[PDB]
C-alpha cells in the first residue's frame, strides 16, 4: 500500500500519447510527446500476455542488447518506464523505409539510395562487431529520421552470439527474408543471415516491393532458386550434410538470373554487382558487412549523398 | 550513469537502512546472510557461480536504495537469483525457484500445497518482487564480471594453479563479506584478491624490468598503499568468518 522509491524509472505518464504507429496492433507502439520538452518519442509497451515467468525474458534480451548497441545507424533506447505495465521509450523517427517504397509519391535518385545502403551496411557492421545478430532484416524495421540519418530498429527477435558448436533458434527472420541457411535447417548460423537480408532490401530499393513473397518454407525456397539457381555442393560446398536438402523437394535445372531479372529495374552495374555478391546462397561465400562498404558501388558516380529530400 | 552504483564511504554510511536505525553493524551482516542464501540456492538449483555472483551484486546495489527493514533478504534474495538466472541465460522456472527457496528457509517446514491461496500468493509475491528490483536498478542488469579480470590477472603476472585458485577464491569472499563491489571497480578488485593471495602464500612478485609493480598493468589509479589498506579489511572479515580461510591454509 505504501509508496516506494525509483529514482532510476520514472513513470511513463511524463510522456503524452499521440497515435499508434505501428497501426498493425502490434507491439502498442505509439508516437509520444515529452509534456515538458515536446521531445517526440517512441513507446513500445511490454507485452504480458501469457507471462508465467515473471519478466519475459525476451524483453531482457532485447534490453541488453538496446543498451549496449549505441550507434549513429542504430534505434537509440533513452529509458525504460513504469507506471503494473512496462515501455521501453525510443528517440522517435519520422520515416521507416517500408513506407517509403510503397509510396507512390516518394522518389531516390541513384545517388540516396546509394547512401541508405551505406548507412544500413554500416550499422550491421556495429552490430556484429558487438556480436550481435539482428536476425529480422526488413524494411519494415529500417527507420530515418527527419534529417535523413538511417536506424536499424526492432531488436525483438536479435541475440548475441560467438564461437564455441552452437544451437540457435531456427524459425527466426519474417520469411521473405530468410535466408536458404535456415530454410535448410541450420541452427549454426551467425551474421551472414542479416547480410541475406539486407540483399532483399538492396533489390527492394528499386523493386519497391519485397522480390520474393513465399506462402511456405519450400515455396520461398523455390522463388530463392528461381532467382539465385538451385543448390549444388558445386554451387554451396556440403549442403549435402543437412537433411533436407532434395528432402525438401528442390529443382536440379535452375541457372542465377539475379543479375538478369533485375536488370529491367536496376540500371547502374555496380549497384546490380553488390546486390549479386550479397544475395549469395552459400553463407561463407556471401559477401560481408566490411567489404560490402568497400564496393565500388559506394566509391563510383554519382557518389552517396544525404537526403533531406 | 558510469559513476551511479559506486559510492564513497561517506555514502555508505547513511544508506536507506541507516535511515531506519540499522547499525552498520547490522546491515553488514543482513547483507552477508543474503549473500549466503544466494550461495545456497544457486548451488541447489545448479546454476553457475557467476550467476550467483550477479545476483548478490543486483542485492548489493537494490539496498543502497531501499531498506532491510522494508524488505527482508530472505525475500529478495529467491527474486534476485529468479531474475539473475533469466539475464545470465540459466533461466530457473518460477516454481522451482520457490520451492528450493521454502526449503533453505524452512528446512522442516511442509511443503504447501501448490493449489492452495497461500501459494498461489507467495507466487504472485515473488513475481512482485522481481519487478521491484528491476525498477530500483533502473533495468541496468549488465554486470562486469570480477572473474574474468582476476583470470587475466594472476595470468599476466604468471601464477601458480595453487595462487590462482586461491586468488579466485578472494575474489569469490570478497563479494559475500565485503561492499567493495559498491565502491571499487572490477579490475581493481582483482588487484586486491591477488595482493592478499600473494600476500597469504608467501609469494612475491618481482618487479617489472622497468621498476613498475604489475598493478600498473592492470589500473592505473592502483597503489601500494590503498592495496595494503583494502586486503587488511578483507583478511579482518575472512578472520571472523568460521572455516573460510581453513579451506586456504596449508595443512602441510
Ligand atoms: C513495430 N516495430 C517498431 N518498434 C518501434 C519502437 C518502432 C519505431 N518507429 C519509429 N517511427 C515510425 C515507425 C513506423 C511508422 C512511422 S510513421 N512515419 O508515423 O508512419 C514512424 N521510430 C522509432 C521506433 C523505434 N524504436 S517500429
Amino acid at each position: 500500500y505504501d509508496s516506494v522509491e525509483c529514482p532510476f524509472c520514472d513513470e511513463v505518464s511524463k510522456y503524452e500519447k499521440l497515435a499508434k504507429i505501428g497501426q498493425g496492433t502490434f507491439g502498442e507502439v505509439f508516437k509520444a510527446r515529452h509534456r515538458k520538452t515536446g521531445q517526440k518519442v517512441a513507446l513500445k509497451k511490454v507485452l504480458m500476455e501469457n507471462e508465467k515467468e515473471g519478466f519475459p525474458i525476451t524483453a531482457l534480451r532485447e534490453i541488453k542488447i538496446l543498451q549496449l548497441l549505441k550507434h549513429e545507424n542504430v534505434v537509440n533506447l533513452i529509458e525504460i518506464c513504469r507506471t503494473g505495465s512496462i515501455y521501453l521509450v525510443f528517440d522517435f523517427c519520422e520515416h521507416d523505409l517500408a513506407g517509403l517504397l510503397s509510396n507512390v509519391l516518394v522518389k531516390f535518385t541513384l545517388s540516396e539510395i546509394k547512401r541508405v545502403m551505406q548507412m544500413l551496411l554500416n550499422g550491421l557492421y556495429y552490430i556484429h562487431r558487438n556480436k550481435i545478430l539482428h536476425r529480422d532484416m526488413k524494411a519494415a524495421n529500417v527507420l530515418i529520421t527527419r534529417d535523413g540519418v538511417l536506424k536499424l530498429a526492432d531488436f525483438g527477435l536479435a541475440r548475441a552470439f560467438s564461437l564455441a558448436p552452437n544451437r540457435y533458434t531456427n524459425r527466426v527472420v519474417t520469411l521473405w527474408y530468410r535466408p536458404p541457411e535456415l530454410l535448410l535447417g541450420e541452427r549454426d548460423y551467425g551474421p551472414p543471415i542479416d547480410l541475406w537480408g539486407a540483399g532483399c532490401i538492396m533489390a527492394e530499393m528499386w523493386t519497391r516491393s519485397p522480390i520474393m513473397q513465399g506462402n511456405t518454407e519450400q515455396h520461398q525456397l523455390a522463388l530463392i532458386s528461381q532467382l539465385c539457381g538451385s543448390i549444388t555442393p558445386e554451387v554451396w560446398p556440403n549442403v549435402d550434410n543437412y537433411e533436407l536438402y532434395e528432402k525438401l523437394e528442390l529443382v536440379k535445372g535452375q541457372k542465377r538470373k539475379v543479375k538478369d531479372r533485375l536488370k529491367a529495374y536496376v540500371r547502374d552495374p555496380y549497384a546490380l554487382d553488390l546486390i549479386d555478391k550479397l544475395l549469395v546462397l552459400d553463407p561463407a561465400q556471401r559477401i560481408d558487412s566490411d567489404d560490402a562498404l568497400n564496393h565500388d558501388f559506394f566509391w563510383s558516380d554519382p557518389m552517396p549523398s544525404d537526403l533531406k529530400g | 550513469n558510469n559513476k551511479r552504483w559506486y559510492f564513497t564511504r561517506e555514502q555508505l554510511e547513511n544508506s536507506p537502512s541507516r535511515r531506519f536505525g540499522v547499525d552498520p553493524d547490522k546491515e553488514l551482516s543482513y547483507r552477508q546472510q543474503a549473500a549466503n542464501l544466494l550461495q545456497d540456492m544457486g548451488q541447489r538449483l545448479n546454476v553457475s557461480q557467476l550467476t550467483i555472483n550477479t545476483a548478490i551484486v543486483y542485492m548489493h546495489r537494490f539496498y543502497m536504495i531501499q531498506s532491510f527493514t522494508r524488505f527482508p533478504g530472505n525475500s529478495v534474495a529467491p527474486a534476485a537469483l529468479f531474475l539473475a538466472a533469466k539475464v545470465e541465460g540459466q533461466p530457473k522456472k518460477l516454481e522451482h525457484v520457490i520451492k528450493v527457496a521454502h526449503t533453505c528457509l524452512h528446512p522442516q517446514e511442509s511443503l504447501p500445497d501448490t493449489r492452495s491461496e497461500a501459494y498461489l500468493q507467495q507466487v504472485q509475491d515473488l513475481v512482485i518482487l522481481e519487478s521491484i528490483i528491476l525498477q530500483t536498478l533502473g533495468f541496468e542488469l549488465t554486470i562486469d564480471h570480477p572473474h574474468t579480470h582476476v583470470v587475466k590477472c594472476t595470468q599476466l603476472v604468471r601464477a601458480s594453479k595453487d595462487l590462482a585458485q586461491t586468488s579466485y577464491f578472494m575474489a569469490t569472499n570478497s563479494l559475500h563479506l565485503t561492499t567493495f563491489s559498491l565502491q571499487y571497480t572490477p579490475p581493481v578488485v582483482a588487484c586486491v584478491c591477488i595482493h592478499l593471495a600473494c600476500k597469504w602464500s608467501n609469494w612475491e612478485i618481482p618487479v617489472s624490468t622497468d621498476g613498475k609493480h604489475w598493478w600498473e598493468y592492470v589500473d592505473a589509479t592502483v597503489t601500494l598503499e590503498l592495496l595494503d589498506e583494502l586486503t587488511h579489511e578483507l583478511l579482518q572479515i575472512l578472520e571472523k568468518t568460521p572455516n573460510r580461510l581453513k579451506r586456504i591454509w596449508n595443512w602441510r
